[PDB]
RNA sequence: UAAUUGCGAUAACGAACGAGACCUUAACCUACUAAAUAGUGGUGCUAGCAUUUGCUGGUUAUCCACUUCUUAGAGGGACUAUCGGUUUCAAGCCGAUGGAAGUUUGAGGCAAUAACAGGUCUGUGAUGCCCUUAGACGUUCUGGGCCGCACGCGCGCUACACUGACGGAGCCAGCGAGUCUAACCUUGGCCGAGAGGUCUUGGUAAUCUUGUGAAACUCCGUCGUGCUGGGGAUAGAGCAUUGUAAUUAUUGCUCUUCAACGAGGAAUUCCUAGUAAGCGCAAGUCAUCAGCUUGCGUUGAUUACGUCCCUGCCCUUUGUACACACC
């Protein structure tokens, strides 16, 4: 979770109210063993406005 | 039965190992000892004057017995205590990198620790030996 | 120094414009058959026992 | 202070109003009943409600309750 | 008590006194009784303890703080005046020390002296500033037993620390000493002086 | 394998974990034995359960415990809990019940939570004071 | 350590380095009442002089005393660092002195005036009766001189 | 400088003969018999253990405790 | 300059310290106006035709 | 090549805050009695199947001193 | 009742905004789905001590297995439950029992209608009007200044010591954060008393720093009530780091110098349980600088569990020539 803590006031006046926002980062990984075909057939689709898909490969 | 060092409490093990290495002679104790301070978060040098190198040596040894590998950095931070910055708040600060790293060599040149891979220093096969040895010596005082 | 043991009975309420003071009725168990109302300073519940230092003088309100 | 609000009390009323054969001084079964028989959005409000329809219910066994 | 030993071994007097009696650091819990009526209930002893450190929950309900072991109610109040807030281990040790000292002098179950010291200092009546119109007079009040214990503790510890301030005798010795003189109040103690003088002025408005 | 159970105990952040196998009556904490521990004023805090229920009780078991997190006291209450709950877990499976209820009954009578883990936890400081309830300091004028 | 006996050998109070030193106080500390000898410096010197730190300033053979006085005003020969010292790299011959006793008084004055003679700002600020090292002089230090 | 930082053959003998009757002996108790500052006092406690009347109940720094021997 | 600076008397702590402090140091906030915050100074006022076409 | 734009005439603008805000802008900016403007907007919104709608106009309008209005019809909730 | 929260009364009946619901975090699941970026047992391979088997470690894949602990999905759970006192046997309230949990469960987020000439045109390429606009109130560049010191005020920090300082020795957290068109968080090895330096190295991160071995704290010593070794202001002399620049001393280390302060007048702040207080840490700021803030965890009390005396406000009643509403 990414906090940002701030006084609300643009200026300086008044009781010193603070206020914090936060941005929740949810990451997740799933490992598969499947040939070139299914992989790319699985990467092109299953796409979504909101989810940052990333498929790394390799034994290193 | 058999024994470890874990079978023995802190103070009793180290005042034993310290007593050992002074009784010993095989040391390497830099020489700036007595004129040196052990940290920059300290006020006075160690009161044990003649000695306390054996105290740290033993302390160091036992610590690295207890775990995989640890080096100068870790040991400096460990032996570090709070420092009064005078009229300003106390802050923890690390202790002298020399004292330790030279305890790490003196104890190595004596063959209790070996510059391990992964990093730092790790209990030597021969320390395993001697440490589990005086440990039992410390229990046989209450037998 | 005639000490007097008295078993508290029925918590009747707080007095003192402060509020610290509490009104209770008691029962000396050195012969019950008689009862009296006192002012406590501290926290009190039913079945306490008060060392009344003068068995014979009870107090009403506080301001 | 656990004074139960109107929406809790109001819903409770109408539930006893029309489902007394069913419901029974056990919060647990009146809970499950509510799921079936009533629509509520939250789990808590559901308990809070059932918990009170079980109250009301539990004392109706000893005379009527105004309303 | 019949010996028992398994793998990693447990010391003799440790094996000994433990499974037997549930006694203190190592101190008799039986005997120990509350010389003044009332004052029981609102003084613990039984259930018995090993050392007076506990994860208690005596505060979140009203009267239940009475149910704390009185000896711990001593050490609890031992830890204060700014610097020593928290530092319960500190306190605990001082008390262990203290009991040892108290015990060493004049025999007696040390925690029983704590019983006799405390019972002996709770003021039986006091005063509060009643309105009476500005020039607020002084109405006497027969004070609660609970408050009678509280005050006792607070008093004892305080004037012990006050004496213990700025001098060689360790806080344990003076804590011991206070209780000692408080055992059967010998007028030379902080609490008795202050107790009686609260009763001096309580009686002096009646 | 052999008869064996794992349990835990928590006090604030600290979380003490027990592995109570079937064995020849040992009881080591983290790595050393139980007759060391330290704080040590506290020491009798963790000897406690073993006394409560009689020093025997353990000669058909070996117990390991590893604490992580929480401070010097946080752990000592945490460990003793995992020891007692660990006994009661074993007689839950490997002995009979009436013994397990025998044990639980004498823990619950003496008890520093011991079987149950304590709900207490640090409250969030809120802006305006050094603490949670604590406010700062005003002066009006 | 030792339940010692000792005849009349020890004198309470003893005058060295043109100053006065109380015997019945531990010698490490006792020695600090000379101008310019902090606890550390005291320590190292005795550690150097083969003198017993468990001792008071009281006992201390007259030989042992003189030794201390010796080391104290010659640290560079008797193998004591340089970073352990109050006046290193002077500002004339740039040697490493450990200015001791009634000397440190005059050496503050010397420097202090070296700045003034040079009209340097720190100097001026000294002569103006203020604090030099750059602290705010609005709110703090008030009663004062 | 108000006395009691040294040994004095008379003080030694004071310690030898004046220490029964101390139901309680300790650092503080030793200074209170108008003698020994806390440092040498601590040294005495040790060398009364050597073979001298005191029985070592309880332990350490700050607190010391002894009674007469039996 | 700097030579002027130390040569100059009338300067440095010694003097100031022996000078009386004004009484304006210890003056309050002066405040001036706040009890007049609500009565507009413009002396103008809007009107009700311009207000009513407006809103 | 690596980026593209598209227009998408949104489904019923009557339940877009932004649509109605910019409406009232382009209403008053086109010279329109404030009441007429707002009340108009609230009527198009409500008619567009809304549960309820609310319109504030803060600011200074022909008079010197700054006023401000509300313009709400039907149902709104404000918390949680 | 915390609440126009309800019960009740009742020319009202029955509703909606707000309160509540709700949402976030902290608590409980051996139930469910899994995990070489988390972790347990077994087995290999292996060190030490005992040896009669034992005990304590090493080994990012040498394997098999599991999900108690860790992680986070989906469910579950509490509803002031059971009982009992109390009360218009009403809403409720108090106690015991059970319970992860029974103070709105703890803490927050959100929050109606209104008011103020509260504060902000020094956040805004938000803006009306005024002013100025080339000897500029634009803008940059060089240097000083916001730190300037007889003094009045406010938030703080460190203390006045022996529940202590110092010195060894034990050794324990939790919120965070970290380097691409780059120089961030840094392990390890050397060198240097130190501050730091130098060689390498892991990490775009549950994978590395980091188990952030933090601090109070715990242990054994030294000192012994002495303005003391408590205290560490002021000041001299030297060495280093950031930065183009350190003088008016950015910070750091070493030696020395060793002030006031012996618990604080009248006054006045904050606070009810993991709270107060003590204690350190990360984050904001940040090239460099925290005696500040925002969070976090460690250690863990005493005393209330009441009232209207003071102060503050709220509601009625009542008066009014006030409605720009007592400015
Ligand atoms: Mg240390
Ligand atoms: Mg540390
Ligand atoms: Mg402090
Ligand atoms: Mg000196
Ligand atoms: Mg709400
Ligand atoms: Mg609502
Ligand atoms: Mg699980
Ligand atoms: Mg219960
Ligand atoms: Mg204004
Ligand atoms: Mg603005
Ligand atoms: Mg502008
Ligand atoms: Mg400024
Ligand atoms: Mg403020
Ligand atoms: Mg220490
Ligand atoms: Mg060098
Ligand atoms: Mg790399
Ligand atoms: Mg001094
Ligand atoms: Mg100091
Ligand atoms: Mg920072
Ligand atoms: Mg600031
Ligand atoms: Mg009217």
């Amino acid at each position: 979770v990414l906090k940002i803590s701030t006084r609300k006031t643009p200026n300086g006046e008044g009781s010193k109210t603070w206020e914090t926002y936060e941005m929740r980062i949810h990451k997740r990984y799933i490992d598969l063993e499947a040939p070139v075909q299914i992989v790319k057939r699985i990467t092109q689709i299953t796409i979504e406005p909101g989810v940052d898909v990333e498929v790394v490969v390799a034994s290193n | 039965p058999g024994v470890s060092v874990r079978d023995v409490a802190a103070q009793d093990f180290i005042n034993a190992y310290a007593s050992f290495l002074q009784r010993q002679g095989k040391l390497e104790v830099p020489g700036y000892v007595d004129i040196v301070k052990t940290s920059s978060g300290n006020e006075m040098p160690p009161q044990d004057a003649e000695g306390w190198f054996y105290k740290r040596a033993a302390s160091v040894a036992r610590h690295i017995y207890m775990r995989k590998q640890v080096g100068v950095g870790k040991l400096n931070k460990l032996y570090g205590g709070a420092k009064s910055r005078g009229v300003r708040p106390y802050k923890h600060i690390d202790a002298s990198g020399s004292i330790n790293r030279k305890v790490l060599q003196a104890l190595e040149k004596i063959g209790i620790v070996e510059i391990s891979p992964k990093g730092g220093r790790r209990i030597s096969e021969n320390g395993q030996r001697d440490l589990d040895r005086i440990a039992a010596q410390t229990l046989e005082e209450d037998e | 120094t005639p000490v007097t043991l008295a078993k508290v009975i029925k918590v009747l309420g707080r007095t003192g414009s402060r509020g610290g003071v509490t009104q209770v009725r008691v029962e000396f168990l050195e012969d019950t058959s008689r009862t009296i109302v006192r002012n406590v300073k501290g926290p009190v519940r039913e079945n306490d026992i008060l060392v009344l230092m003068e068995s014979e003088r009870e107090a009403r309100r506080l301001r | 202070g656990r004074v139960r609000t109107k929406t809790v009390k109001r819903a409770s009323k109408a539930l006893i109003e029309r489902y007394y054969p069913k419901l029974t001084l056990d919060f647990q079964t009146n809970k499950r009943l509510c799921d079936e028989i009533a629509t509520i959005q939250s789990k808590r409000l559901r308990n809070k409600i059932a918990g009170y329809t079980t109250h009301l219910m539990k004392r109706i066994q000893k005379g009527p309750v105004r309303g | 008590f019949t010996p028992v030993v398994l793998a990693t071994p447990i010391p003799e007097e440790v094996q000994q006194a433990q499974t037997e009696i549930k006694l203190f650091n190592k101190w008799s819990f039986e005997e120990v009784e509350v010389k003044d009526a009332s004052l029981v209930d609102y003084v613990q002893v039984r259930q018995p303890i090993f050392v007076a450190h506990t994860a208690g929950r005596y505060a979140n309900k009203r009267f239940r703080k009475a149910q704390c072991p009185i000896i711990e109610r001593l050490t609890n109040s031992l830890m204060m005046n700014g610097r020593n807030n928290g530092k319960k281990l500190k306190a605990v040790r001082i008390i262990k020390h203290t009991l040892d000292i108290i015990n060493v002098l004049t025999d007696q179950n040390p925690i029983q002296v704590v019983v006799d010291a405390i019972t002996n200092t709770g003021p039986r009546e006091d005063t509060t500033r009643v309105g009476g119109g500005g020039a607020a007079r002084r109405q006497a009040v027969d004070v609660s037993p609970l408050r009678r214990v509280n005050q006792a503790i607070a008093l004892l510890t305080i004037g012990a620390r006050e004496a213990a301030f700025r001098n060689i005798k360790t806080i344990a010795e003076t804590l011991a000493e206070e209780l000692i003189n408080a055992a059967k109040g010998s007028s030379t103690s902080y609490a008795i002086k202050k107790k009686d003088e609260l009763e001096r002025v309580a009686k002096s408005n009646r | 394998a052999v008869p064996s159970v794992q349990t835990f105990g928590k006090k604030k952040s600290a979380t003490a974990v027990a592995h109570v196998k079937a064995g020849k009556g040992l009881i080591k904490v983290n790595g050393s034995p139980i007759t060391l521990v330290e704080p040590e004023i506290l020491r009798f805090k963790v000897y406690e359960p073993l006394l409560l229920v009689g020093l025997d009780k353990f000669s058909n078991i070996d117990i390991r415990v590893r604490v992580t997190g929480g401070g010097h006291v946080s752990q000592v209450y945490a460990i003793r809990q995992a020891i007692a709950k660990g006994l009661v877990a074993y007689h839950q499976k490997y002995v009979d019940e009436q013994s397990k209820n025998e044990l639980k009954k004498a823990f619950t009578s003496y008890d520093r939570t011991l079987l149950i883990a304590d709900s207490r936890r640090p409250e969030p400081k809120k802006f305006g004071g050094k603490g949670a309830r604590s406010r700062f300091q005003k002066s009006y004028r | 350590s030792l339940v010692v006996q000792e005849q009349g050998s020890f004198q309470h109070i003893l005058r060295l380095l043109n100053t006065n030193v109380d015997g019945n106080i531990k010698i490490v500390y006792a020695l600090t009442t000379i101008k310019g000898v902090g606890r550390r410096y005291s320590n190292l010197v005795c550690k150097k002089a083969d003198v017993d730190l468990h001792k008071r300033a009281g006992e201390l053979t007259q030989e042992e005393l003189e030794r201390i006085v010796q080391i104290m005003q010659n640290p560079t020969h008797y193998k004591i660092p340089a970073w352990f010292l109050n006046r290193q790299n002077d500002i004339t011959d740039g040697k490493d002195y450990h200015t001791l006793a009634n000397n440190v008084e005059s050496k503050l004055r010397d420097d202090l005036e070296r700045l003034k003679k040079i009209r340097a700002h720190r100097g001026i600020r000294h002569f103006w009766g203020l604090r030099v090292r750059g602290q705010h002089t609005k709110t703090t230090g008030r009663r004062r001189a | 400088a108000q006395h009691a930082v040294i040994l004095d053959q008379e003080k030694y003998d004071r310690i030898l003969k004046e220490v029964p009757t101390y139901r309680y002996v300790s650092v503080s108790v030793l200074v209170d018999r108008l003698k020994i500052g806390g440092s040498l006092a601590r040294i005495a406690l040790r060398h009364l253990e050597k073979e001298g009347i005191i029985k070592p109940i309880s332990k350490h720094s700050k607190q010391a405790i002894y009674t007469r021997a039996t | 300059g700097n030579e002027g600076a130390i040569r100059d008397k009338t300067a440095g702590r010694r003097n100031n310290r022996s000078k009386d402090v004004t009484d304006s140091a210890t003056t309050k906030k002066s405040n001036t106006r706040r009890a007049t915050d609500r009565h507009s100074r413009t002396g103008k006022t809007d009107t009700k035709k311009k207000v009513n076409q407006g809103w | 090549g690596t980026i593209v734009l598209y227009a998408e005439r949104v489904q019923d603008r009557g339940l877009s805050a932004v649509a109605q805000a910019e409406s009232m802008k382009f209403k008053l900016l086109n010279g329109l009695a404030i009441r007429r403007a707002a009340y108009g907007v609230v009527r198009y919104v409500m008619e567009s199947g809304a549960k309820g709608c609310e319109v504030v106009v803060s600011g200074k309008l022909r008079a010197a001193r700054a006023k401000a209005m509300k313009f709400a019809d039907g149902f709104l909730i404000h918390s949680g």
